[PDB]
Formats: structure tokens, sequence, C-alpha cells
RNA sequence: UAAUAGCGCCGCAAUUCAUGCUGCUUGCAGCCUCUGAAUUUUGUUAAAUGAGGGUUAGUUUGACUGCAGUCUUGCUUUCUGACCCUGGUAGCUGCUCACCCUGAUGCUGCUGUCAAUAGACAGGAUAGGUGCGCUCCCAGCAAUAAGGGCGCGGAUGUACUGCUG
């Protein structure tokens, strides 16, 4: 349901320059604080197992640099930006390492699991049949159910006949007469292979890099090559890789996780105007377009209503949920404080904007508010508990807010929406009770006077991948490419099909399980191209280089979360299914969602 | 239909220390084979053509040394002898020659593209690398067909007067 | 790169003879007075990728050709690496 | 002079139905006047796409209250228009080249005038090849993909853009 809007923000010089010397400062603890985690820490290796950071420890870790003499001069606030910052870097790469290590092992059980007709036949000391004739007997058993054939081998090898629930899984949980080809299966075989490879290679990543603005490295690095000599070539190269690597040149932003953090006012000119906790002297203005103003005119609405009712009145229900402040990198020549643009980028819960979607989220807390208490229930503690029910209370009392009728869609009337690589989307209106199609949109209607970007968005791609490469063998520093074009087409699409949603009165929008298929063509391609050209690595790789460029420049997931997003600020419910291997963009978006809709129960 | 004979080819043995371009090279003008030729029997396809250069990048594993054995009837473990030991860097870009020892075993050795080897001991003579006359650099040892100099045509046994 | 006269004046101060138109002396020597040169100006043009191109390389030779010579003669190696103030 | 072919787009023409058009049998009959999918065709002062590099806190997409009245801000991006340029000297610095053959995701390609030297002057995004483009093709160059040939000097214990500038 979140939104984020943005305004720059001016100030005078001493302002804007003395908010850059807080942030070059607070940027080198944030890298510190990395360091003491990524090197430091001894109980490291034990996050890694959990996936998980322990919810308090960067901030132990905090705690004494707060009086290190070159962190000491900072806003306690600032400190908190950095915690939180330091918190989410690990919080969120823990994270992405546990998921690889999960992906590793559960198809290291498979690579052991998937065997040959052959194979099953020397394993089991006995017939294909009686193969066959055990998983039948299986899925008698059975009837989660991939899940609890899986756990049927990790459990239960009955004398090999788990030799049979194999049988199953590779026939995808189904019994089969025909007997197969090797060398499918070879190929087939091969794949997972590479899949196991790359996720053994994969499992290795870099630990999380702090912003470096000092070049001090880089300089010390730099003298050192150029008036010593390497003992090694493993050195040489070290010092290659120091001088080769591009310096940050912008601090970390500050992030304001309390909304009552940002001060707003009006100036006297009837501009807006904000402060920040801690820096309470620097008055900054706000600057943004007619087409977000009311925003800005509402966070300060909201916080006059509370302050002329004694706090009676709760920031759990604040429209501004948190703000990032930043600075844009600006072009040409002066001091960073004059070149850059301080920008304020204010998260927004959208649905907090009317009175009938404020009662959603008075709800919505009241009811987490509630079960927090009875999961708590020593001295801090009732001190947050006083913080809550002081909540739970005022959260009652309502801001004078807009009214709409919130929208209400049918629920057997479901939008499929196709994705793939020639047709980006397609949408099939689905009467689920009728079976009946109310509507079909392909791409021409589905953007309509717009059906020229996609065309554009091609030719662009193209001709701007080439001018790349040839910039890149002149060392030109033109580098340009067509994302922002495929962020304004998959936007499109995605009004589009929440306004079709809309005049056929949907109950929900449908969207494939797509997955990671960037990984899974690359194994498949993979696992073909070492037949075709076997030991000559470079043809391997050169065998299908555009459709694999072509996956990777698939836009998917920011298609599928361009439709999550306006949905939501619409109303309109996501739902999910399997997207059909055959069939043509409207049978597959017809098909997938009927299964959306057969998956209700 | 053959009256009673066994599979063949014109099988060679090793040399006592020659490198494994060298031999592969032997071994595929013992038997008329290009380098993809020899690299398809196997099995192995293009890895052969790396092989001759010594572009071992990639080391030559188990597997493939296994693969060629049972071309070249020579088995993995001899075919390993034809390589650097572990950890014993070699260079690949000039051909090295002893040339005085050519004339008692006509080989190119693996011993000369090690690091470390800047002297053959068994003559105390600096290794060359390239033609002492022409001043020409060496062709691959998969290519010493002729046992000479390819520009000049000067014999690498006679290069053993015109070395240290 | 050098101007004619530099280069005729380094190659007559570390070659061994007049003729000596390309020992390892000369070479390292000569790679040191360029590298010297584009020291200065790569750390004040920060922006200026294409020269680091050229920074990389130039150092990388004068590290083969420096232990090149410290096998083949180590007093001709110590008297070079003094006379081109390296460590 | 040349650019025949291949590949990607753009419509134009059908041919086949529907997500469309007439009926009531709310699911059939019927056709292509529209709006759309699929295949196949085309290169017709047909039609439609059409990347030489740059320029505005630009306009419209906005909020609230019963389609009328108030308030309004200049944020981050995608197009369509319009206009401008096709650059100037003052240093620093990378790469490339003895000389040849093959010729690469290599460079170059507009109109007019003077020279017919390789360059000036004046116009200009129509700018080599086709309806429009390319790593494709044609023409010239090719040392600055790469491989091979190979001359004289330096080094020659594996280093050698290391010489011929």
């Amino acid at each position: 349901s979140q939104i984020t809007i943005q305004a720059r923000l001016i100030s005078f010089e001493s302002n804007r320059q003395q908010l850059w010397k807080l942030m070059a400062d607070l940027n080198t603890p944030l890298i510190n604080e990395l360091l003491c985690q990524l090197g430091q820490h001894p109980d490291f290796e034990k996050w890694q197992q959990k996936g998980k950071l322990p919810s308090t420890v960067v901030s132990q870790l905090c705690q004494p640099l707060k009086t290190d003499p070159r962190f000491a001069g900072q806003p306690s606030r600032l400190y908190m930006s950095a915690i939180h910052i330091v918190d989410y870097i690990y919080k969120s790469w823990l994270a992405i390492q546990k998921r690889l290590q999960q992906q590793l092992d559960g198809k290291t059980r498979w690579l052991e699991m998937l065997n040959s007709d052959a194979e099953l036949v020397e394993l089991s000391g006995d017939t294909l049949e009686a193969i066959r004739v055990k998983a039948a007997e299986i899925l008698a058993i059975a009837m989660s159910l991939s899940k609890t054939l899986f756990d049927a081998y990790q459990e239960t090898e009955d004398i090999k006949s788990r030799s049979a629930i194999s049988y199953l899984l590779k026939n995808g949980c189904k019994l089969t007469d025909k007997e197969e080809d090797s060398e499918k299966f070879a190929k087939r075989r091969r794949q997972v292979e590479i899949q196991i490879q790359r996720l053994t290679e994969k499992l290795i990543s870099r630990m999380p890099k702090g912003r470096d603005l000092t070049n001090a490295k880089w300089l010390e690095t730099l003298l050192t090559a150029t008036t010593t000599v390497a003992e090694d070539n493993a050195q040489a190269k070290r010092w290659q890789d120091i001088l080769l690597t591009r310096s940050s040149s912008l601090p970390f932003p500050l992030v304001f996780e309390t909304n009552e953090d940002m001060v707003w006012s009006k100036n006297q000119k009837g501009r807006l105007c904000v402060h920040f906790n801690g820096l309470s002297d620097l008055i900054f203005e706000v600057y943004c377009g007619n087409r977000q103003l009311h925003w800005f005119q509402r966070f300060l609405e909201d916080q006059q209503t509370k302050r002329k009712s004694k706090n009676q009145h709760s920031s759990g229900l604040f429209t501004l949920r948190n703000g990032h402040l930043v600075w844009l990198e600006g072009e040409g020549k002066g001091e960073p404080w004059n070149l850059h643009h301080l920008t304020l980028y204010c998260c927004v819960d959208n649905r907090l904007w009317t009175e009938e979607g404020t009662e959603i989220v008075r709800q919505e807390k009241a009811d987490e508010i509630t079960k927090f208490i009875t999961n708590m229930k020593s001295d801090t503690q009732q001190a947050l508990i006083q913080r809550k029910q002081s909540t739970l209370t005022r959260i009652n009392n309502s801001f004078e807010r807009p009214s709409q009728p919130l929208y209400q869609g049918q629920s057997h009337i479901l939008v499929g929406v196709s994705l793939g690589l020639e047709k980006p989307a397609t949408v099939a209106v689905v009467d689920a009770i009728a079976n009946k199609v109310l509507a079909y949109r392909s791409i021409k209607q589905l953007l309509g006077d717009n059906y020229e970007l996609l065309n554009r968005q091609r030719r662009q791609q193209q001709y701007l991948s080439h001018e790349r490469h040839k910039a890149q063998k002149n060392f030109s520093p033109n580098q340009f490419g067509a994302s922002e074009l495929g962020q304004h087409i998959d936007r499109l699409l995605a009004k589009a099909i929440v306004a079709l949603a809309r005049t056929y009165k949907a109950g929900s929008i449908v969207l494939p399980k797509l997955g990671d298929m960037r990984e899974v063509v690359q194994s498949e391609i993979q696992a073909i191209a070492e037949q075709k050209f076997p030991g000559y690595i470079e043809g391997q790789q050169k065998y299908a280089k555009q459709y694999r460029v072509n996956v990777h420049r698939w836009s998917y997931g920011r298609l599928i979360q361009s439709i999550q997003s306006k949905a939501a600020q619409t109303g309109i419910v996501i739902e999910e299914g399997k997207q059909p291997i055959r069939g043509s963009p409207h049978d597959k978006a017809k098909e997938l969602a009927l299964s959306a809709y057969n998956l209700r129960l | 239909e053959a009256p009673d004979v066994k599979p063949w080819l014109f099988l060679i043995k090793p040399y006592e220390g020659e490198s494994l371009s060298h031999f592969l090279g032997r071994f595929r003008r013992a038997n008329h084979l290009s380098a993809s030729g020899l690299g398809t029997l196997a099995g192995i396809g293009a890895i052969v053509a790396r092989w001759e250069r010594f572009h071992f990048n990639p080391r030559p594993s188990q597997q493939e040394l296994e693969a060629i054995a049972s071309v070249v009837e020579v088995d993995a473990q001899r075919l390993a002898q034809m390589l650097p030991p572990a950890g014993v860097g070699m260079q690949h870009e000039p051909i090295r020659l002893c040339g005085a020892c050519y004339a008692e075993s006509p080989c190119h050795r693996i011993e000369w593209q090690y690091k470390s080897v800047w002297k053959c001991d068994r003559h105390q003579l600096k290794i060359l690398a390239k033609c002492p006359n022409c001043q020409a650099p060496f062709k691959m040892p998969a290519l010493w067909e002729d046992g000479c100099c390819h520009r000049c045509r000067m014999p690498f046994a006679e290069m053993a007067k015109l070395q240290k | 790169s050098l101007s004619t006269e530099a280069t005729a004046k380094i190659v007559s101060e570390f070659g061994r003879d007049a003729n000596d138109t390309g020992s390892t002396e000369v070479q390292v020597a000569l790679l040191t007075a360029q590298i010297n040169h584009l020291q200065g100006h790569f750390a004040e043009h920060k922006k200026d990728h294409h020269s680091r191109r050229g920074l990389l390389r130039m150092v990388s030779q004068r590290r083969k050709l420096l232990d090149y010579l410290k096998r083949k003669d180590v007093a001709r190696y110590t008297q070079l690496i003094e006379r081109l103030g390296l460590r």
C-alpha cells in the first residue's frame, strides 16, 4: 500500500553546508559499524546459519562509538540513522545468504534423487513396472503432495523402494507409462548439475561494503604502486583491483523512522517549511509541483490537528510514515553542498488519505497492538506498554479527513494477466461462475495511443547498446540506456490493467508465479550448448546470446510490482497461479485466472 | 569381414620426459589425425587444441586424461608425468629447447617450460628460447615434425654448437 | 610520453654505452621516468579513466623487467634500484 | 560504379475468426461496416514507422467541498512540438605506428562553392545501400580486434611498445 513522494529542500548555504559536514562525518561510522561485524564480530557464522541479525547487536556496537573522538559531534537522531541503515544492510544480506543456502541443499537432495529408468532397475533389483506399481501404491497412501513425497524420500528409504518415490517426483507427482530417452535424461540431469555448480559459486558473496568518500586507500595505493616493486603477481594485481575502483561521491542518506521527528510549519511568504529532530536551527523550504503539494499540506494539517487537540490524537495515523533525506547528484563544478541537491523522500501510506481508508489502518493497528500487549504480558518493558496503551487509546480519536466509499468488486470476476518475452502483458477478464471471458486485451489495445512506445523501447535498447560498446572502446563517459522508458511502459500497462479491472468490477487481478526465470533459462541453454560445442567454452557462451540477454533484460518483476502498487492504491485484491506452458497469450491469461479462482478452497 | 584381427592404431611409446603437447603431436602423425580429430576420437572435443599450445588455464582433469589414455594406450598416471607437478609454475609463451640433448632423445622435455629452469643440468648449458642464427621463436612442440628451425632450416641437434 | 631530448638524455645515463639502445637498465629507467610524469597528472585529473589504463600497463611492464634482471644479475638489479630511487 | 542477399521493425493488401459488428435461441445464424487477434503477401509522389548532438523551476495529467464553486508549488521520469549548434585556444595525459599480407560488433559517407593538394567557405539533420534501420551489404582507409610474414641495431637466465617517431 505505501508510496514515496518527494520534494527538493532549499536553504541558504550556511544550512546546506552544515548539514553536508554532519553527513560526511556520519557517513564514516556507517563504514566503521560495518567493519565491526564484517571481520571483528566472532558470532558471525551463527547469524549466517540462522539467516537473521540479533535485533540489538548494531546498537551495542554503536553505543561506545558515540563517544569516539571521530564520531562524537553528531545529534542523537543521526546515530539512530546510522544504526537503522547498518541494521537494514545486514538484515537484508543475511536473508539473501540463507535462501541461497536453502536452494543449494533443496537441489543437492534432487541431484541424488534424479535417476535414469535403468538406474532405478539396478538400484531396486526389480522391473520398471514393479516401480510403476509401487509408485501407484505411494500415490494411494498420499491420497502438500510434492513436499510429502520429498519427505517420504527423506524419511522411509524402505529397502531402496524410495526409488519409486523419485519415479513419481521426476514425473511431476504422477504415473507415467513411457520409458525415457537417455539423451533427454542426460540433458535434464546436466541442468541440475549446472544449477548445483552455480549455487555453490553464488553461495560465497562479497561482504557488504561501505561508501568510502575519503579516497585515502586509493591515494595510499597510488603512491605505493608507482614508487615500490610488488613481490608477487597477486600483490601487483591487488594494487590494480584497488586502483581501478571508482570511489563514491555521496554520503548515505539520513533515515528518520519516526514521523514526528520532522516538524512542519508555514513560512511568512506562505511556502511550507520543515526542520528535523536535532537540527532544529536549520529551517528548510519545500519546493514541489502542485501534482504532489496536497500531501505536503496534509503533513502540516495532521501536525496542527494533533497540537490543537492536546496530543489526544496519535501519529499512529499520521499520513507521513518516515523520511529519507538524500543528496541527489548535481552537474558541473562547485562545493558539494552547492553542487548536489537536498531531496526529502516521504514514505506515505496512501490508504490514510481518506477517512474510509484511515479506518482500515485503525483496525489493522488496533488488532496488532492488542496482540503485542498480550504476547508481552520488566521495568522499561512497562514503559513500552505505556507507549502502546497510549496508542491503543488515542488511535480511536479521528482526524477530520476526505470521504470516499471503498471500491467493491464481484468475487467471481477476475482479471488474468499473462507476461512473456514478445508480449510484456496480455489480459483476459473472466466471469468464473459463467466460465465466460467478458473481454480480452492485447498490447495494441492495453496501452492504446502509446503503442509506439514498445517499438521505441526495442529500438532504444538495440541502438543504445551498440553506442555503449562504441563509447567504451574510446573511454567516453557517455553511457545511456532505455531503463526509464521501460519503467514508464511498465507503469502505463499497470494503470490500464487496473482501469480495466475497475471497468468490469473485478474482485481481483491475477499475476503469474513466474519465479526465477533468468536462472532457469541460463541453466537450460548451458546444458544444451555443452552438447553442440563440447570443450569449446567460448562457443558454449556464444550459443544463444540474444535469447539469454533478452531474458536478463525481461522486466517481469518491475511490471508485477507496478501492477501490485496501482491495484492496492485502488483496493483490488492480488491473487496468483501457475502460468500455462502452451496456448496463445490469451489462452495463458484465461487459464491463469480460472486456475487462481479454482485455488480459492 | 576381417580374418581375426584385433582393433588397433599406430600406438607410440613416450620418451623419458617429453611434454604432453609433443607426445600428442607425435600420436597424431603416427596416425594421420587433426588436433580436433584426436579430441573428437577421445570424446573431449576441442580441448586438445589448447593442450598442444600449453593453454592449461583450466588444468587437464583426471577424467580428460583418462579419455586420452583410452586412445593412446598410456594410463592417466603416465600421462600426468608429461605435465608440471602440483604447484610447479610453467610458462606457455616462449617455447624453449636444450638442443644438445635433442641428439640423445628427439623430444621437447616438459622441464624446459618451468619458471625455475634456466640451464640443462645433463649438459650444464643455457636453455634456448629462439633459433641461434635467425632469431625466430620455436613452433609449439606438437608441430616439431622436422626437428629443425622452420625459417632457416637448421637442425635442432646443431643448435648444441651455438648455445651458452 | 617523453620529449626526444629527454629520451636521449635518459638512455645516455642508464645505457652501458651510447649504442646500448634497449638494455633492461634503459627500459626500466624510461618506464620510471614516464610513471613519474603520469602520477603528477593522474593525482589531479581523477576523472581521466583513459590515463589509468596507461599507468597500470606501464607499472606492470616495469615489474617484469625488474624480476627478469633480479635472476639474471643481482648486482645490476641492486644498482638499478638505487639509481631509480625505488623500494 | 556498387550495395544483389540475410536479420529486426513499419504499414499496405488479403485469407481465416472475435475480444467485434444485426438479431433473439443469451448462443446460435450471419457477414468484415468498425474495433481487434492469427497466418501469408508487399515495398507501389500507398500508407506508416522513421536514433546526427543539445535547450525551459514549460503546459496538461491535481486536491477539496455539491459537473459547480474554492484552494494550487516549481519533485522524479516518458513522449510530442519548437528553437539552437555541427565549435573556439591554453595546458596536462593515454593508446597507436620499421616495413608487408589477411581485414575486425574497426574508422569514415549530406548540399553548394573554391581548391581539385587535404583542406577552407557558405548551408544543414533529408546524411553510403531499401518504405525505415543494423554488428549485415557496397565503396575508400586500416597501426590502434586478431593471426601470420619479416629487415637492421639493444638486451638475450624466462623480461622485453623494447629501437627505428
